[PDB]
RNA sequence: GCCAUUUAAAGUGGUACGCGAGCUGGGUUUAGAACGUCGUGAGACAGUUCGGUCCCUAUCUGCCGUGGGCGGAGAACUGAG
RNA sequence: GGCGUAAUGAUGGCCAGGCUGUCUCCACCCGAGACUCAGUGAAAUUGAACUCGCUGUGAAGAUGCAGUGUACCCGCGGCAA
RNA sequence: UGUGCAAACACGAAAGUGGACGUAUACGGUGUGACGCCUGCCCGGUGCCGGAAGGUUAAUGGGGUUGCAAAGCUCUCGAA
RNA sequence: CGACACAGGUGGUCAGGUAGAGAAUACCAGGCGCUUGAGAGAACUCGGGUGAAGGAACUAGGCAAAAUGGUGCCGUAACU
RNA sequence: GCGGAAGAUGUACGGGGCUAAACCAUGCACCGAAGCUGCGGCAGCGACGUUAUGCGUUGUUGGGUAGGGGAGCGUUCUGUAGCCUGCGAAGGUGUGCUGUGAGGCAUGCUGGAGGUAUCAGAAGUGCGAAUGCUGACAUAAGUAACGAUAAAGCGGGUGAAAAGCCCGCUCGCCGGAAGACCAAGGGUUCCUGUCCAACGUUAAUCGGGGCAGGGUGAGUCGACCCUAAGGCGAGGCCGAAA
RNA sequence: UCAAACCGGGAGAUAGCUGGUUCUCCCCGAAAGCUAUUUAGGUAGCGCCUCGUGAAUCAUCUCCGGGGGUAGAGCACUGU
RNA sequence: CGUACACGGUGGAUGCCCUGGCAGUCAAGGCGAUGAAGGACGUGCUAAUCUGCGAUAAGCGUCGGUAAGGUGAUAUGAACCGUUUAACCGGCGAUUUCCGAAUGGGGAACCCCGAUCAUUAUCCAAAUGAGGCGAACCGGGGGAACUGAAACAUCUAAGUACCCCGAGGAAAAGAAAUCAACCGAGAUUCCCCCAGUAGCGGCGAGCGAACGGGGAGCAGCCCGAGCCUAAUCAGUGUGUGUGUUGUGGAAGCGUCUGGAAAGGCGCGCGAUACAGGGUGACAGCCCCGUACACAAUGCACAUGCUGUAGCUCGAUGAGUAGGGCGGGCCGUGGUACCUGUCUGAAUAUGGGGGGACCAUCCUCCAAGGCUAAAUACUCUGACUGACCGAUAGUGAACCAGUACCGUGAGGGAAAGGCGAAAAGAACCCCGGCGAGGGGAGUGAAAAAGAACCUGAAACCGUGUACGUACAAGCAGUGGGAGGCACCUUAUGCGUGUUAUGGCGUGCCUUUUGUAUAAUGGGUCAGCGACUUAUAUUCUGUAGCAAGGUUAACCGGGGAGCCGAAGGGAAACCGAGUCUUAACGGGCGUUAAGUUGCAGGGUAUAGACCCGAAACCCGGUGAUCUAGCCAUGGGCAGGUUGAAGG
């Protein structure tokens, strides 16, 4: 009796309508739908976030290639940042120095100095 | 009341038929509901009091100030409608079609057309009509009736 | 397994006791019947015996062979493995 | 019901003569086709992905687990794991 | 093996009916099942049938007990 | 008739049309071509016709196949 | 540490490879978790104050199948207030924005007739997963199949087209039979003319196809009539009666 | 269609038998014993989830006042 | 060939509409042997269907109404009729072939007659009845099972299903040898209550009244005689309140959009008449219709009246009451009712009854009979419905109970809509061609062309964006590099898409464990699975408060129920009560509940859906086949060759 109305074949829309990167299917069918995206929203349920702490492995492991070319490196470049000046964090830094022959020895001559 | 065995050969158990059509069977539209308390559909956690106190509590909310008024048993004869619409405005209470309408004795015709107007009788005269949307207006007679 | 005539030798074990979408069916677990045993009995008895059906135009993959193209083509050759 | 028994019985087992592929092994041919071409034109059948190989492991013989290596595309025919 | 028949045997709730437009050199109910040789030991334990001292075998009526009635208890007598 | 223009099923009469041992093959009369086509000398069956030598050795069983298999004369056992 | 130790289409710790880039006994610094700490945004329980389950502060802070509890939005119709619309709505397609979300909302195209918000009540209310029910459809396949009455062929005619419509010749099939006459049954399917969209497992100017007409004129043919096994109705007799 | 007809009818027969059972989010988050029940893959009073009410001060991870006698040990019934 | 989209198609959902259903309500209510219902078959110039009739065949006649238009649904061609006023509407009359329950007899519609039973009987069928049909309801008889008791033989379902006979529009019952709180009620049914009480029951499960009270409706009378006339009977006249149709009936207004408004916007109006429909798109004030008015018919239930006709006296029904035996049935208990066999009274100076038997009170008197009124269903007519909407709803809004299936009983679909009108594709080209369309035309809001509104998804074709014949697989995410393509959301800000690299084993139940060689699905949309009385027990909210709420039926009631003191077997007491000479103890007590709507749960009852074989009843069938019977037909011929003579 109660038509359906835009509750069901207003459904199969609204959905299968956001996978901008679908697969063969599982965009153009909805049983293969609803369960190829309920992977999504979980499965990284709320990790993306893995990666910081995770590739976050160079910039803290390529310091060290950074210095050991004009001096010691990681052990006692870090530990010398944080001595004298106003000390910057290590973010957009221990990522420049390998972009750009410059101002990575900003920060070497910087530190082994005041040590 | 179960129809037992007989009738037309073929497997069937049990069910509710009613008319050929399944009820109290729970797998079944209007079937029996296993999780009991609440045997209807979707209400709300609610009278005895509440009911009646109310079609009680209505009456007097006729006597108070910023409310409706109550009209000579003449009221009733008005055939016409435009004269109601007319001793409504003289009434100063224009704004009460705003509101509803009621009477005494038999159902006033002349004003069930009147803006917002479900006519009834002080004999029968549930909270409903008392007061359509938290207002209303009766008559003389009807307030008589409704007293007991 | 009785056995016969030969054989210089004429071992053994696994492959879902390899192998029935390859075969054969002769065997076992159907409708008849015969027999013993059990039963009063129908009938029964992983007791026996005579007669008794075992299917499919493989799509994919794998392998055995044969070709078309791709690295511009005809002809003649070489050739790791 | 025991014993035994002419003629007959598409009944069960067995031996001889003659003969025969039934077998040890097997060539082609004939009719109607298969392979290709005009016209006419269904029905069965599929979770997804899918070209693997060598070992190891696993209920100790999985392409799909683990480690490496590797893998050109399509098409025709077969015997079919 | 049963039966001379309004029989045995069988069908139907009943009314009626099959076998009888028959009748025992009949018909119904069964075993064996040909032909040939045949054919020996036991009835202690079923079914059917016949006879049968004694034992077993209801209720009514009858007798005794019980109770100024009545329950109840009990005796006696018993076809096929 | 069988769901269909399904090689299934379905009564009677014509059994002297011509050649032989006959209502068997070939052939007048009569009827019909209404049981999809075209090209190439594979592997690959079902149907089919038998093989040099041996010959059932196959096999549950010679299943299958083959063989004897017209007519006339001679001759013909056990058993009953 | 070793002897006691033979078997499966190419053999090695994950590999390279390492006298330690092994292993054993220890130790230190890092990478490396959604771990621990720090900056911007929670839940449940309990405590304090409170009418408050509203806030503020405080202790514990946050994984989950079966299962329990709770919130939610899409929805239809009928209240009361109050609006939008052919300077165009609902719906549909694509897209922008907002909410933790369930969704709301806007734009463009289209549609082109009506459709909402607040508070309130309501409904047979919101759904991918019964060898589920019904209809439709894709891949599979343009793959499988047409076989004792195995006969057609060579010229010609007609036609816009003719390998199977027609003519001639030649070549064959059947003969108790595909011949002739009939029952049952089917039923006009018979004949003529005009056509073919539909039927004829190809085509067809052909048809037992489609359309329109015509055809089956008996006393002696058959029906009609009667009867056999047998059956029925009426009277007679049985709770009652078809 | 028969170790038992077909059709419809009194069946939406009865089953301790199988399967089925579809929107989002948030919090917490098992067990496999006893008595009785035509009861045992079922409930009720109870071991366990959750919610409301009621009462009231421990409990136990500790300590303190009791009951058991197993492992082990020693050496011990009995029988070697 | 992967994926997205674009244009077109396929398909048909969806949105809207709908001359249909479903449901409720009021009114009304039988037909026929003067041969009906139903069916068969005719009939219009053409008509194949449906409908109407029926051979004076979708028609004839009269009266009344009505009206110029008409000749059914199909708006076609031809053509007719009407003012000698038709069509149409209502009533009535005439006619009405043959067959047909027909019954003379036979018979699958065809041929010849009152057949059969029965009454009266001039026994001559001469005069009459029965023999059929019809939705349910009603009365009198016969009478299960599965099932429930989670087994089952009582019991339960049942006195139901089904069967036999019969009446009416209504039946059955009924005037009390009753009831039995009483110096009382007092015909019988029905509704409510009394009771879910008394009672019944392996007293297990379950089963289950009545008296009375409150209402609806009220009516009492007849069988021997005497006498005389207003009960009754026979007959006559003959209604008030009506049925359908037509008459007295106001009303396009303005601007804008459009082909057209029943649009938007502005203004006004009807209402003892605030249903709905139609008219070119949502008009209560356009038309019909709704309240209303009038005339044609049927019914006329009743009453009036004529002749009959009061009234009076006595009595009052034996194989019955009752008893015994064997059963059925009931709530029926030794105390319901009825059937069958046997036995068997008295008699009102008598007898029966008051739920046990027998003597004593009260009531009432059988064994004969009749009797109005008070509810049912729903074919038919009308109305309504917060019902459904054409895979919805009745199977049927389109030929439907039709197509079609089965020997038969029986079973049983699908198919809606162009629009203002008509269009529904003219003309031209191509081609073998009325079977493939460019073009073009039709258009409103037909993002229209013969199953035509809108018109999605699965899906197909072309085309576009982008990968793409070394390529490893959930096919993401974050970081950094590449290019290409587009600047209707200008801002170092995004998309389409992709090369390469680091990671990554569909979804759903069963199970201790399932990604798993456990089970289910090819895909899609729609469909598809937790309710209607009451009773009991708790919880959240709220009014009021030892008072509270009613039920039938009336805005009145308070019956009755629960609570207020409890406890006990009871008597009985009372600060309870059991135990108890007595005493002493156990348990309960100084004020809150009741009445609904909701939310936890519980019992009686089709109360989880679908899914396997049985059981029982009434019917349909042996043109298959099995056996028998009746009537016909068939068996080249050969071989061997007895008895007998």
């Amino acid at each position: 009796r109660v038509k359906r109305g835009v509750i069901a074949r207003a459904r199969h829309k609204k959905i299968l309508k956001q996978a901008k990167g679908y697969y063969g299917a599982r965009s153009r069918v909805y049983r293969v739908a609803f369960q190829a995206v309920i992977k999504a929203g979980q499965y990284a349920y709320r990790d993306r976030r893995q990666r910081k702490r995770q590739f976050r492995q160079l910039w803290i492991a390529r310091i060290n290639a950074a210095a050991r070319q004009n001096g010691i490196s990681y052990s006692k470049f870090i530990n010398g940042l944080k001595k004298a000046s106003v000390e910057i964090d290590r973010k957009i830094l221990a990522d420049i120095a390998v972009f750009d022959k410059v101002a990575f020895t900003a920060l070497v001559e910087k530190a082994k100095a005041a040590l | 009341e179960v129809t037992g065995s007989g009738k037309k050969p073929w497997r069937q158990k049990g069910t509710g038929r009613a008319r050929s059509g399944s009820i109290k069977s729970p797998i079944w539209r209007s079937g029996g509901v296993t999780f009991a308390a609440r045997p209807q559909d979707h209400s709300q956690k609610v009278n005895k009091k509440m009911y009646r106190g109310a079609l009680k509590s209505i009456l007097s909310e006729l006597v108070r100030q910023d409310r409706l008024i109550v009209v000579e048993k003449f009221s009733v004869e008005a055939p016409k409608t435009k004269l109601l619409a007319q001793k409504l405005k003289d009434m100063a209470l224009e704004d009460v079609l705003i509101i509803t309408g009621e009477l005494d004795e038999n159902l006033f015709l002349a004003a069930r057309n009147l803006h917002k107007v479900d006519v009834r009788d002080a004999t029968g005269i549930d909270p409903v009509s008392l007061i359509a949307f938290d207002k209303v207006v009766m008559t003389a007679d009807a307030v008589k009736q409704v007293e007991e």
